[PDB]
RNA sequence: CGGGGAAACCCAGGUGGAGGCCUGUAGCGAUGCUGACGUGCAAAUCGCUCGUAUGAUUUGGGUAUCGGAGCGAAAGACUCA
RNA sequence: GCAAAGAUCUAACGGAGAUAUACUCAACAUGCAACGUUGGAUACUGGAGCGGGGAAGGAUUUCGUGCCAACGGCACUCGUACACGAGUUGUUCGGAAACUGAGCACAACGUUAUAUCGUUUUGUUAGGAAAGUGAAGGAACUGAAAAGGGGCAACAGAGAACCUGGGAUUAUAUUCCAAAAAGAAAUUGCAUGUGGG
RNA sequence: CCAACUGCAGACCGUACUCAUCACCGCAUCAGGUCCCCAAGCAUAGAAUGCUCUGGUACAUAGAGAAAGGUACACUCAGGGAAGUCGGCAAAAUAGAUGCGUAAGUUCGCAAGAAGCAUUGGCUCUGAGGGCAAAAAUUGCCAACUCAGAACUGCUUACGGCGGGGAAUCCAACUGUAUAAUUAAAACAUAGGUUUGU
RNA sequence: GUGGUAAUGCGGCCAGGUAACAAAUCAAUCCUCCCACGGUGAGCUUUCUUUUCACCAUAAUCCACCUUGGGCCUUUUUACUCUCGCGUUGUUCGGAGCGGGGGCUCAAGAUUGAAAAAUGCAUUGUGAGUUCUGCGUUAAAGCAAAAACCUGGGGU
RNA sequence: UACGUCCCUCUCCAAACGAGAGAACAUGCAUGGGCUGGCAUGAGCGGCAUGCUUUCGGUGGGGCUCGUCCCGAGGCGCUGAACCUUGAGGCCUGAAAUUUCAUGCUCAGGGACAC
């Protein structure tokens, strides 16, 4: 809904900045081991509960 | 070649449900030309859009059956499902006889 | 509604009269005509017949009075006639001589019409 | 308000809308089919049928009382399957 | 087995998704089945709505473009999928600043080996000295009277000055619009003049 | 002095979208569950039920297609009519409105819609039931539907929706409550009665 | 400060008031639906159809000031003399002042105009719903509070 | 190699699907017509008239206008009419008939086995 405190606005803002995939130039680099991120959230999948 | 956004865009600007909207089924390339408001309007005014009108929900069949029933037909014994009371209230007769009274 | 209806009333209606009378309604049927017509005759003679007063096709009276002038078609009338009512005639004209899907007619004004094209 | 009556009172017709009153929606329940389903739509649901529906009624939010305990119109019921 | 909630049909367009062929073979009998959009047809929801808006809950699922590996228990050219890029505008709307309620429990005091316990609105804390400033009077320094400390708890109670038009978006709008504010108001807090009796 | 102007300034956070047969909970896009506002036309007593304009939708794996045997918010059935069965379970049946009529029993409130009998279509008419104005017991204009009564004319008894009824026995007075997921009852509660402590 | 016989009109502290409150009935504001009439557009038109469908709109905030209902003033008050009168659909009311005449006041609406056409889309009358509002029975049930604000009583 | 068989195709005495009975340019299939049967008198129009039937016969309780012409359930006439009649699949193109069937579609069948 409409109603929120920012502080859970904030950390719902950082999730979405955080639900982001790997840059491709992270794969090339020496001694690299991503290639996912691992950490991906679908809103349908699982909930944060904020 | 989809039209969804031209429909959308076409049914907020003509202030109508999407069935009165009408996209002409020629003139295709011209329609999916129009990204924005101000070209769906410009579509609008050259007639490639078009609001339709209403579908008829006509009451000449209800007018015509009151002109009967004022006349007095189709109220008979046979034709009422209420109880006397709740199709002539006793309270409402009474209070308008007592006030002409 | 005061008074109750009767079936042998509706055989016979009464229309009704204004105060000052010659109320006038034109057709203007200038454009059609400037293209390329025996059509005016066409249309009085129509609006002589199939006209309904007092819930009859003809028989006008002096009530109603058809003229065709300079390539229009005025209308004077001393019932409380509604200019719709002279459209649906024109509409029904243009159903029988095809020229419907051709000819429009509008309100070019207060107490006029005119046909105009698409 | 009409009629009787010595009186006390009696006999009518209207008005008015009372009730943990009735029929019946929504709502709240859950009688029967011992129906459906019974590796289900569902770790209790579905259909028809059924109880009640101005009240000791139903419901949102807030608030208070718990594990040798709380709460209970009392079934050892319920206290996040 | 993928059977509740009645249902789709037709043409054109788009698409790799076709009218896809060894010989013979005119076409049938050798490329089936399925798509999205628009138009038309047919039907359903039937206002206690597969309508239009809110709380709780969710938190980008919204919007545009693109793309169909996986996912949408059949399918997909489609998607609440995936990728990229965007999007939420307030003196007046809701909250808070700033009310009280059922209640809560900081302080205080008491208790407890232990405070991580109790009391704490029946006008009201605490053996309990919990008030810190209107004034004056010669610019901020001094001080009367006033009994019962400080908070919190309602986004449906109390309270609260704005509302129409827009050709104004891809997506927000009683929030955006620019001097002809499309415009019309109301209301705070300070200051400036006119006038007062 | 301060009551009408006028001048400047009006800070913070929320605001997308959803609110559900796909956006929440139920491991899931689950026939379960989830508070509030606006709520159209005709039939009709109507927020019953059926159909419909606006808005919304054609999304639920589909195609072909009379095996048996199933399930059904699907029917019918000669003659008999509960002989079936533990038991009329299931189904059938009754049905709206109006008039008439209605027993035992009774706490006088009821029992009662007791039971029963009859009528209702369609057309064409007639009567009654009003408001405004200038023996006004009249003169004009006018609106909304109802109820009653006739003549004529039909029925294949024909949408939906909508009690079966009676005579008794046991128990509990009654309305309520109650074993979420096998028990709704005669159990609990209840008003009323009695006792105890103070 | 001031006018009206009056109802009432106008330019520290203390005590009241608003906030502030269950139900029904009957009228109802907007608004919704319907009907009548009249415009504008569309549809049907083999045949009929003066037809069928759609539309005809006016926000806040201000100025002026034609009804309904409540409270009240003043005046007549032999008003209730032996059937008192007034009034509701409804359970009433009156010398503790009914009814009539003339006024004061409050609450709902009207009407006039400013806004406002410069906007909007392609019209002015009736009947049914509708609780804003008006009218200030169950009870061994009698149906919150405070801030803030308002007015007076005293005093400057 | 050849006869041939099956699939595709068509019919229905068969039939869940296989299988069966059949046909293979055949009145085979399609559409008409007639028959046989079902229902019960269509739409339209009209009231002594250019209508119906072969000289006959031709409404309606009421109601409305100015004797006429209008509204009116229902009735009468044209009219045992209109429609339906083979399809999960009636008859007739081979007895006779006041009539007893007519038309048109097919244009080298295709495929696989036999091999
Ligand atoms: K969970
Ligand atoms: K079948
Ligand atoms: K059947
Ligand atoms: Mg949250
Ligand atoms: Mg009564
Ligand atoms: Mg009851
Ligand atoms: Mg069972
Ligand atoms: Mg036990
Ligand atoms: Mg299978
Ligand atoms: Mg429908
Ligand atoms: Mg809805
Ligand atoms: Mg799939
Ligand atoms: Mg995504
Ligand atoms: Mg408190
Ligand atoms: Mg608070
Ligand atoms: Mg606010
Ligand atoms: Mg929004
Ligand atoms: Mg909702
Ligand atoms: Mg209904
Ligand atoms: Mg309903
Ligand atoms: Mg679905
Ligand atoms: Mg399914
Ligand atoms: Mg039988
Ligand atoms: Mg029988
Ligand atoms: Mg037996
Ligand atoms: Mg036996
Ligand atoms: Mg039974
Ligand atoms: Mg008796
Ligand atoms: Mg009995
Ligand atoms: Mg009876
Ligand atoms: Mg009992
Ligand atoms: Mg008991
Ligand atoms: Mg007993
Ligand atoms: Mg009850
Ligand atoms: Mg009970
Ligand atoms: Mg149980
Ligand atoms: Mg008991
Ligand atoms: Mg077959
Ligand atoms: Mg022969
Ligand atoms: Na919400
Ligand atoms: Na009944
Ligand atoms: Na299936
Ligand atoms: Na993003
Ligand atoms: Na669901």
């Amino acid at each position: 809904g409409r109603f929120k405190p920012l502080a859970v606005k904030k950390k719902y803002a950082k999730k979405m900045n955080q639900n982001k995939p790997v840059p491709y130039w992270i794969r090339l680099r020496t001694g690299n081991r991503i290639k996912w991120n691992e950490k991906r959230r679908h809103w349908r999948r699982t909930k944060l509960n904020y | 070649v989809s039209l969804k956004l031209q429909a959308r865009l076409a049914s907020s600007i003509l202030g109508c449900g999407r069935a009165r909207v009408w996209l002409d089924p020629n003139e295709a390339v011209e329609i999916q030309n129009a990204n924005s408001r101000k070209s769906v309007r410009k579509l609008i005014k050259d007639g490639f859009i078009i609001r339709k009108p209403v579908k008829v929900h006509s009451r000449a069949r209800w007018r015509k059956m009151k002109e009967a029933k004022d006349m007095g037909r189709h109220n008979g014994v046979g034709r009422r499902e209420g109880s006397r009371e709740a199709r002539m209230p006793s309270k409402e007769l009474w209070m308008r006889r007592l006030r002409i009274l | 509604v005061a008074v109750r209806a009767k079936v042998g009333s509706r055989s016979y209606v009464r229309q009704k009269q204004l105060a000052k009378g010659k109320k006038v309604f034109k057709i203007d049927c200038s454009i059609p005509a400037a293209d390329g017509e025996d059509v005016l005759g066409n249309f009085e003679q129509f609006f002589q017949d199939n006209t309904k007063l007092n819930g009859r096709k003809g028989k006008l009276s002096d009530k109603v009075r058809l003229s065709m002038n300079d390539n229009v078609l005025t209308i004077s009338t001393t019932m409380a006639y509604r200019k719709k009512y002279f459209k649906y005639l024109t509409k029904k004209f243009l159903k029988k001589k095809d020229l419907r899907d051709w000819i429009r007619i509008l309100a070019t004004g207060k107490g006029t019409y005119q046909l105009k094209y698409f």
